[PDB]
This record gives C-alpha cells, structure tokens and sequence, in this order.
C-alpha cells in the first residue's frame, strides 16, 4: 500500500540488481575539467569542515553512542527474564 | 529504546496514550493518516493523542574514513542492497510458513482420525474381556 | 584538494585512531541489541504459547 | 520539478510507506507463528493420546482372547 | 540513560504517558504515592498510566549507526544545509566587493577625465609659454 | 514520473555532482572579482600621485607666464 516507491523496490529485489551510483569522483583524469576541479576543491573544503565537525562530534561524542547503546541493550535482557519467569511458572503449574 | 514499527532507534520518539508503546514520530504519523488507529492494539488514536518523549539524544560515530564519495556510492548502495535482498528473503520465509502450516494441520487431522479409530477399538477390546 | 585533503587525512586518521576503536565498541553493542531483540520475540511467542 | 530539496522529501514519503508495510507484514508473520507453535505442540501432545490408547486397546485383546 | 528526578542510572526504567521522560520505577512510584502527578509537568498520572520500557514486538532492530538508511538520509541534510550557508558567505561578500568595485570604477571614471585635462593644460601652458 | 528507480539513484548522483561545481564556480569568481578590484585600487591611488606632479608642472607654467 505505497506509491511508485513500491514498484521500483519490488523490481530491484526481484531482478536482484542495485541501481548504479555516481562512479565518477574517484577516478577522473589530468589534462569541463575546470568545473570538475572546482568541484573537488569545494568537496575537500567540506570534508575538512565536515572532518572537523565530524571529529568535533566524534571527538567528544565518540563513545556517547556507546553509552546509549548499553542502556538500550540491558532493557531487552530484563524483558527476557520477565518472560522467562512467567513461562516457567506456567510449566510448573501444568506439571503439578 | 527502539521503534515498534520499523525496528529503528528513534530520533524523535513519541508515545501513544491508549497503548504504552514508543514509535518514531514519522512512522506513527503515517499510520494515523492511513487509518486512524493504533497499529498494535487497533484502538482509536489520533495525531493529537500522541505524546512526544525526551531522552539524552542518540549519537552515531560517522566513520573516520568518510566523505561525500563513499556516502553517495558505497554506503547508499549497500543500504538498498540490504533492503532488497532481506525483504525478498523475508517473502520467501512467509511463503514456506504457510506451506509448512498446511503440512502441520493435515498431519494433525490425520492423527485425530487415528485416535477416534483407536478409541472405538480399545474400549470394545476391554469390553470383550468384561464379557 | 592538497591543503584540505591533507587536513582531512590528518583529521580522519586522528579520529580513526580514537574512533575505529569506539566504532568496534559501538558495533558490538548494536549487534548484541539486535540479538536480544531476537530472543525477546521467541520468549513472547513462547509466553503466549504456554 | 528537477530541483533537489523535494527529491529528499519524496524519498522520505516513500520510505514512510516502506515502514508501514513492514509492520503489517511482521504482525501477520508472528501472529501466524503463534498458531503454528500452538498447533505443533498440541499435535504431538494429541499424538501421545494415541500411543497410550493403542497400548491399552492392545492389552484388552490378549486379556479377552486368553480368557 | 539517566533518571530525571534523581540523576542516577535507573535500574528499572518506566516511561510516563503525560510528560514523556524516562523515570526510575522505584523513584517515580514513590512520587505517585506522594501525590498522583508527573514530577516534571505536574499533570495527573497514576501507576497504571506509567509503562515499563520494552522490546518493540516482533520486528528485530539494530543499533543506531552510520550505515542505517534513515541515519544516512538525515546525514545528507546536514551536508546540504551546511553547504547552503557556505553559499551565503560568498553571496553576501560578493555584494560588498561589487558595490566597492562600482564606486571604485566610478571614481576612476570621474578622475581620469581630470587627468586628461591636466595633461592638456600643463602641455598647453608649455606650448604657450615656450612660443613667447 | 513513473521513472525507473535505479535511474533515480544516478540522478541524485548527477545533481550532487552539479551542485558541487555550481558552488565551486561561484567561489573562484568571487576571489577574482575581489582580485581585479584590488588592481583598480592601486591604479586609483597611483593616478592621484601622478596628478600632483602634473599640478606642479601647471604651477611652474603659471609663474613663467606671469614673468
């Protein structure tokens, strides 16, 4: 019950083929390229800016996610116990 | 800690007041517009009925070796591969469960007829000893 | 490209050294959570069975 | 039409359906597994009724036969 | 990860359904038994209204990572929304340079007519005086 | 459009590829308009030094005409 999204998604999975991305930026060639050069400079600047931003977030946050992921994990295994205790009781009852 | 629709770790979790279950806002907002009821309990629920919750925020460490290039090419490609080959394999799992359902119920009803056939057999054999 | 990507590679390798360890740390946690969510359902299913 | 910001908005809107579909597909997945589990358990449970019944029926035969 | 009332790491988290916030069950239970209210917003809340944290249901999740499709899409917003501000830094600075260039080229065009007349007048004064 | 989805992947690739160059071209033009502006400021201040010597040659001429 979805729009166009479902038609191309089901076709991609059925055919077993992922849609090709931009295989351009990595290769390139020395000696149109004035634009391609100016793309690279801006991208590099963003990476430094993103790297600083990423490092800046990673630098202090690098472990913040881990702290949150440990609170998320322990909650599941508490449920595992609560389910374990009910079922055991039921089994015991049946046995008796 | 997770969303009860997609299997996400929500960025803006919101709880419904009819059934205490945390959903990611976008996914619960979509369900209410599709059909105005709670997805789990099938109880009447609206967009105003929801209550947004707050937490210390979730942090993902963007890989150190990251850029516009892998994020456009390699990472996004793997995400639509992993979505495609999983749901196709999940559709394969649902098809076999229904086939293995039919082998279960037939073998069950086959056993019922054996019991019914042996219930007439045993008590009449015991009755014959009484006679 | 020279100035920025050299800074990026320095920022990346400095982050990577600190954060590839924290990535591995994070990845494991995520995997564990996933696994747990898998045991949770089998116990709920078996709870409703029993 | 061929801009940029709304393409990402469109990418969200189609994903919003993807999540809603995966939910209803999973509900029926697990809700059917409950019927599968309760049946298989109760089947092999009802199967042990026969094993018991067959051996008693058998005991009634040699008893009456030898008498 | 924290309890908002005490500030500890709660060993039994239960989320309320009036002010969305993760409280420790043993702490919030005593707050409700004191008076039927939510500590933050002071809205009415009972013990049955409070709900423990649970595994969603049957869909399996994975932890929040950079791979995950939704986290990757919200990343590309950060990319473009930051690059859009990068364009303002160059659009605003261009409107100062071209405005200073416009007044500079006007002062150049207003001045060079006076250089042309003094080169005429100083040579005309040398043409006039030398002949006499 | 009905548009194939694998193609929509390569569109978003091209559109980011285009915006990266449309941001680059707009920055090197800003640096060269400021650079060519700085060449005008040197000529502006160099010209008003050359007018001072030309005024002296006119002042020297007005003294000789009087004599």
């Amino acid at each position: 019950t979805d729009i166009m999204r479902n038609e191309f998604e089901r076709l991609a999975a059925r055919q077993p083929i992922e849609l090709l991305s931009m295989k351009r930026y990595e290769l390139p060639a020395p000696s149109e390229c004035v634009n391609n050069s100016m793309a690279q400079l801006e991208h590099q600047a963003v990476r430094i800016e993103n790297l600083e931003l990423m490092s800046q977030h990673g630098c202090n946050a690098w472990k913040v996610y881990n702290e949150n992921l440990v609170h998320m994990i322990e909650h599941a295994q508490k449920e595992l116990q609560k389910l374990r205790k009910h079922i055991q009781d039921l089994n015991w009852q049946r046995k008796n | 800690l997770i969303c009860s629709i997609s299997n996400e770790v929500p960025e803006h979790p919101c709880v419904s007041p009819v059934s205490n279950h945390v959903y990611e806002r976008r996914l619960i907002e979509k369900y209410i517009a599709e059909n105005g009821t709670d997805p789990i309990n099938n109880q009447p629920l609206s967009e105003e009925q929801l209550i947004d919750i707050k937490v210390a925020h979730p942090i993902r460490p963007k890989p150190p070796s990251a850029t516009s290039i892998p994020a456009i090419l390699k990472a996004l490609q793997d995400e639509w591969d992993a979505v495609m080959l999983h749901s196709f394999t999940l559709r394969q799992q649902l098809q076999t469960t229904r086939q293995e359902l039919s082998h279960a119920l037939y073998q069950h009803d086959a056993a019922c007829r054996v019991i019914a056939r042996l219930t007439k057999e045993v008590t009449a054999a015991r009755e014959a000893l009484a006679t | 490209m020279t100035t920025e990507a050299k800074r990026a590679a320095k920022m990346e390798k400095k982050m990577k050294i600190l954060l590839g360890g924290y990535q591995s740390r994070a990845m494991g946690l995520m995997k564990q959570l996933n696994d747990l969510w898998d045991q949770i359902e089998q116990a709920h299913l078996e709870l409703r069975t029993f």
